[PDB]
């Protein structure tokens, strides 16, 4: 019976210690009891390892049914809120109650959950799809009597509902017999609300399997969480579909947490220590950075410091209204087997905000943005591409010489003015794509050869190589010396899966992904005394690539590379004004890029 | 809560001061508002309800919570104090008002279900509208016995039958009348949301918004405004047949105020009867500005305040802006005659194109940018869709009839295969389109002005070959344009230290009102007609060109080059206000024409 068990949660309600609280022994739910009773809060996540600490019988009893303990702790709560500071007790709610997963349940994939957990407890891992836009959910429909002045309600619990033609209060009836009510949107209560699919990882299926879906419906206070395409983590009971005996479910969600970084979103919790400032303060911090970058390759000591200042980008500016970009594009022309594939599966996992995406596998429509029909509708509808998915971070095209050409004119757009501006027949807009993009390619015929010029063996329209501000240019140079260093690092990751101890540790991957959160907001300056010489060395390169017969196209846009060049270095060294000493790194790196050939 | 807010109000329209300036203390303010109402016609008082703000507390909550309760007695609040003017003239339909907001309130993604039937304020882009839409507001009924007509109010918001003829008593004969009530329309129009105020790599919404009785067809697609009005939410049915209402509602928005401030752009052609409406403070202003020496050379240099000097490109993107007069061919059966200028820049990369037409498209209304692989034949003037619902194939409008007033920018114009070039012969030239497919056969027109944007072959410019080699252009295409700026710009040690110099300056940190005042003037009150010695210095100016081009192999000329001429020579009239053209706007239009090729 459940008499005494909305007793048995009051006590525990009423009760709970806790001490993580950096205080003393303060009453976890006893001022979330009295916050609710301020209305100055909404949800409830009444966790359950916290009753599973006292009472791990009465866990075994909520995650078997589920559905009936969340509205005994929800009349529990309705009575208590009184006890601290109209007609139906539902209307006047104005609160909601949730269960966050009990640590001992394992989350199960999207394939386990089978009929045998209807209507409990489940904990499900995917990828968000078509998450759709709020709209609002009744749930108490107020109708009025106009003719005998009153006031009406019913409650809702079907996705449908027949509503009411009688005002049947007997006294309305009884005197007249006869009269309508109409409905209205004051009185009654609505409440937020979004369906949204979820899709299995295409990694945990089958090798050749089809993936299934499910359908979550968020509604309450989850809502506005998860994104499209999003690696998402829900908790929630599994309940089949009203209105022969076959029947088709839907997760009905109480909890979703964002996983992207793999473990747990710890975005908001880049906080940095003063232990950690200290190595941050350090003389040569921008140089261990760039140490701990892949450090399961060996060498490129010079690539794995400009893969760094793409993922710190530079300042970006308005003046007049005239924009100018902020960030960086490089790319890695090189020899084949030099780790350029390695390098950029890398620079994936390392950025918030990410997508990798082949030149043979992908056409120039899914890039940008496509336009799509519904067979169920007619209607056609948006649909964003790699560089729209990866809007605030990086993207990532290797086999960059092997796309098709008309696929390829699609990021020109994408590259200087960093939107996607679409006239189809079903749409006419401008979206926002404000990415970095890092490529790699292969020479001429898959290697360099010293017969053939620049700009031969690399077959780039000009127009394409202005747009990256570095392309980097590598080789697999046989030196017996330095390939008997290359074999003995390789041999030794093999054998202990490690690299060889080197001067400073690398620092983890979660760790610089905080490192550079915080590195990026500085925006400095530069100073007047300065134009002199930056403009001295702009001068000096269009003179070499005037007088040399192997120079690549050089313009006026790479002035804006020793500019936006620098703001990064002086970003990482956190001054507040870019200084003289970052300048010349600058020069040296568009130098350093090219000298593989000499 | 009626009789308390009239009051309430009133005071408010008669004792009203403002720390403020408008149409360039005259106290009453909104009292000066309603005498105007009376001087013309329009029976609107467009209110901000933000002064309302200031004046009072106590209404402004009662306008954005209660609205539609409000507003009748903000009608019939200012009815009254139209008593000033009650006997001098009476208009019929009756006074208005309006509410809105200089700034927008809302996002299209923060729309709550706790503000669903209260004022709200939000921007957009218009897609598309629809054809008017009946709406009953008074039935009228009559009988098959009695034959007698009662002509029943809809007051609530729906319509009841009597089913009593005041005579005859059959207890239901009373069939509805539809063509003798009375209807008001109604019309459907879609938003979508601007690309700044979006979230993190997402697509655009759409908000659908019902317009009403007179705001019935005050908008197009393709302008950005601030609609202001209630936002509500309708209940819908699964079956057409029972009573069975869904529980997820679904929302619009009951408009009730527009705004198209787009001073970021100059002005559109809806607004040559608000050319009337010129304080004639500023008519002095622009006719004294208009009487420099080099007013030209003045204005033209505030084009794009960030570009360096480039002089004659500039000169020949400000005429495009004037284009000669629009004669009256009607009658000598010769058809129309086009008035606007074609534009063409070639030159090497790095030399700034591509951020002109960035200029332009942001500059001009009613604008679009279009590039070379991202567009094909159909897109560009017209296609042909089957529609969803109708089953039928319907027609629609390509990019170049969208702009139709304005500039289409079409970078990237060497790349995009001679089948969809030759398409550009018909609309660029004769300023029609003519259509003859499956089930539509029609001829459109536009009044549009291409400014297209090449690179030479090779992407170099070699000077080996001969000017009508780098192009590769033919010439049944290169005649129609008017003006083919070839951009010989090399490595000028002078040059690149001046831009240089130039660019770095943009990173430390004439007016625009205006121009863009002159040019709507200029274009509502000015039509040059060519004089005797005008056109005597024409003749000649065609007879030594053809001399010219015919050896050199550059560019040959046909007599379309003479009228050429005329269009640049009197664009150059309007400039100065002349409305005649003299010798001098001769010469200068074809020193233009003749130092671009060079
Ligand atoms: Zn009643
Ligand atoms: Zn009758």
């Amino acid at each position: 019976d459940y008499a005494l068990e909305k007793e048995k949660v009051k006590k525990f309600l009423q009760e709970f210690y806790q001490d993580d609280e950096l205080g003393k022994k303060q009453f976890k739910y006893g001022n979330q009891l009295v916050r609710l009773a301020h209305r100055e809060q909404v949800a409830l996540y009444v966790d359950l390892d916290d009753v599973a600490e006292d009472d791990p019988e009465l866990v075994d009893s909520i995650c078997e049914n589920a559905r009936r303990y969340a509205k005994l702790f929800a009349d529990a709560v309705q009575e208590l809120l009184p006890q601290y500071k109209q007609y139906p007790a539902e209307l006047m709610r104005r609160f909601e109650l949730y269960f966050q997963g009990p640590s001992s349940n394992k989350p199960r994939v999207i394939r386990e959950v089978r009929a045998d957990s209807v209507g409990k407890l489940v904990t499900v891992r995917g990828i968000v799809t078509r998450v759709s836009e709020v709209k609002p959910k009744m749930v108490v429909a107020t109708y009025t009597c106009d003719q005998c002045g009153a006031e009406t309600y019913q409650p809702i619990q079907s996705p449908t509902f027949m509503p009411l033609i009688m005002c049947p209060s007997q006294e309305c009836q009884t005197n007249r017999s006869g009269g309508r009510l109409y409905l209205q949107t004051r009185g009654s209560r609505f409440i937020k609300f979004q369906e949204m699919k979820m899709q299995e990882h295409s990694d945990q299926v089958p090798v050749g399997n089809i993936p299934r879906s499910i359908t979550v419906l968020v509604e309450g206070e989850n809502t506005r969480i998860a994104q499209p395409g999003d690696h998402v983590s829900v908790t929630g009971i599994f309940l089949p579909i009203l209105r022969g005996l076959l029947s088709e479910t839907y997760l009905e969600a109480h909890r979703i947490v964002k996983m992207n970084k793999s473990e747990d979103d710890e975005s908001g919790a880049g906080e940095l220590t003063r232990e950690e400032l200290r190595q941050i303060a350090e003389e040569d911090f921008y140089e261990k950075l760039a140490a701990s970058i892949a450090p399961e390759i060996y060498g490129h000591e010079d690539v794995k410091k400009a893969l760094l200042l793409l993922l710190v980008g530079g300042v970006d500016q308005s003046p007049r209204g005239m924009k100018i970009r902020g960030n960086i594009n490089i790319c890695l022309m090189g020899d084949p087997g030099v780790a350029k594939s390695q390098l950029l599966s890398y620079i994936d996992r390392l950025a918030p905000r990410s997508q990798y995406t082949t030149g043979r596998g992908s056409s120039g429509v899914g890039l940008t943005a496509a336009v799509l029909r519904d067979s169920v509708s007619g209607e056609l509808t948006l649909e964003g591409g790699a560089l729209v998915l990866a809007d605030q971070g990086v993207c990532c095209i290797d086999e960059f010489d092997k796309m098709a050409e008309a696929d390829r004119t699609a990021i020109h757009e994408v590259m200087e003015q960093q939107t996607i501006s679409i006239a189809k027949a079903g749409i006419l807009t401008t979206l926002n794509a404000r990415c970095s993009i890092l490529a790699a390619a292969n020479p001429a015929y898959g290697r360099y050869n010293p017969r053939r010029s620049l700009e031969q063996n690399i077959q780039l329209p000009a127009a394409l190589l202005s747009r990256f501000d570095l392309l980097w240019l590598i080789q697999d140079r046989p030196d017996r010396d330095n390939d008997l260093r290359l074999a003995q690092h390789i041999t030794y990751v093999h054998q202990h899966s490690r690299q060889p101890p080197s001067q400073f540790e690398p620092l983890d991957m979660k760790l610089m992904r905080r490192y550079i959160a915080m590195c990026r907001e500085k925006q400095p300056m530069v100073p007047e005394s300065l134009a002199d010489y930056i403009t001295a060395a702009y001068v000096e390169m269009r003179r070499e690539a005037w007088a040399s017969k192997d120079a690549t196209y050089t313009s006026a846009r790479t002035l804006l590379a020793i500019l936006r060049l620098s703001t990064a270095l002086a970003r990482l060294r956190m001054v507040d004004v870019v200084e003289k000493e970052d300048v010349n790194e600058a020069i040296r790196l568009m130098e350093m890029s090219k000298d593989s050939l000499l | 809560n009626v009789a308390a807010c009239k009051e309430n109000f009133q005071r408010f329209l008669q004792r009203f001061i403002d720390p403020l300036a408008k149409e360039e203390i005259t106290e009453p303010l909104y009292m000066q508002r309603l005498g105007e109402i009376n001087v013309i016609g329009e029976p609107f008082l467009n209110v901000n309800c933000e002064h309302i703000k200031s004046f009072d507390k106590n209404l402004y909550r009662q306008l954005i919570s209660y609205p539609q309760e409000v507003i009748p007695t903000f009608d019939m609040a200012v009815n009254e104090i139209f008593f000033d003017r009650y006997p001098d003239s009476i208009l019929e339909h009756q006074i208005q008002v309006r509410p809105f907001n200089a700034l927008k309130t809302k996002n299209m993604r923060n729309l709550n279900p706790e503000d669903i039937d209260q004022l709200i304020t939000i921007s957009g882009m218009v897609i598309r509208t629809s054809q008017l839409i009946p709406e009953m507001q008074e039935a009228f009924f009559q009988c098959q016995v009695c034959a007698h007509t009662t002509r029943v109010e809809m007051d609530r918001g729906r319509i009841a039958e009597p089913s009593v003829c005041g005579r005859c008593h059959t207890t239901h004969s009373m069939a509805l009348i539809h063509n003798r009530s009375l209807f008001s329309d109604k019309q459907m129009i879609k938003l979508q949301e601007s690309p700044e105020d979006m979230p993190a790599g997402q697509t655009p919404h759409t908000v659908i918004l019902f317009a009403h009785n007179d705001l019935v067809d005050k908008v197009q697609p393709g302008d950005r405004v601030n609609v202001t009005g209630i936002y509500r939410a309708v209940p819908i049915r699964v079956n057409p047949r029972v009573s069975n209402v869904k529980s997820v509602y679904k929302t619009h928005i009951d408009v009730i105020h527009y705004r198209k401030t787009d001073a970021k752009r100059l002005h559109g052609l809806d607004e040559e009867a608000e050319q009337k409406l010129f304080s004639e403070k500023r008519v002095e202003l622009l006719k004294e500005l208009s009487r420099k020496p080099d007013i030209y050379e003045r204005l033209a240099s505030a084009l794009a305040p960030s570009i360096y000097e480039h002089e004659d490109i500039k000169k020949g993107i400000l005429l495009q802006l004037f284009g000669g007069t629009r004669k009256d061919f009607s009658h000598t059966g010769r058809g129309k005659f086009r008035a606007e200028i074609n534009i063409l820049l070639c030159g090497d990369p790095g030399t700034s194109k591509s951020q002109l037409l960035q200029y332009v498209y942001n500059l001009v209304p009613r604008g679009q940018y279009t590039s070379g692989k991202g567009s094909s034949a159909v897109g560009l003037t017209a296609y042909v869709m089957k529609d969803p619902e109708t089953r039928q194939l319907v027609l629609q409008t390509g990019a170049l009839v969208l702009s139709d007033n304005g500039i289409c920018c079409i970078d990237e114009f060497d790349k995009m295969n001679e089948s969809t070039r030759s398409v550009l012969h018909e609309v660029m030239e004769q300023q029609t389109l003519s259509i003859a497919k499956a089930g539509i056969i029609c001829q459109l027109n536009a009044r549009t002005s291409v400014l297209a944007a090449a690179n030479p072959i090779e992407s170099q410019w070699n000077p080996k070959k001969t000017t009508i080699e780098n192009i590769q252009l033919p010439h049944t295409l290169l005649s129609r344009f008017d003006l083919i700026f070839l951009l010989l710009d090399p490595q000028d040690e002078a040059y690149d230290r001046r831009l240089a110099h130039h660019l770095v300056a943009l990173y430390y940190q004439l007016d625009m009102a205006v121009l863009k005042d002159y040019i709507a003037y200029a274009h509502s009150t000015i039509m040059p007609r060519l004089s005797e010695e005008a056109s005597q210095a024409l003749i000649e100016a065609y007879v030594d060109m053809r001399k010219i081009g015919s050896s050199r192999g550059m560019v040959s000329a046909y007599p379309r080059q003479l009228e050429s001429l005329i269009r640049l020579a009197e664009a150059h009239a309007k400039v100065r206000l002349s409305n005649k053209v003299e010798a001098i706007d001769v010469e200068e239009a074809k020193r233009l024409h003749r130092e671009a090729l060079k």
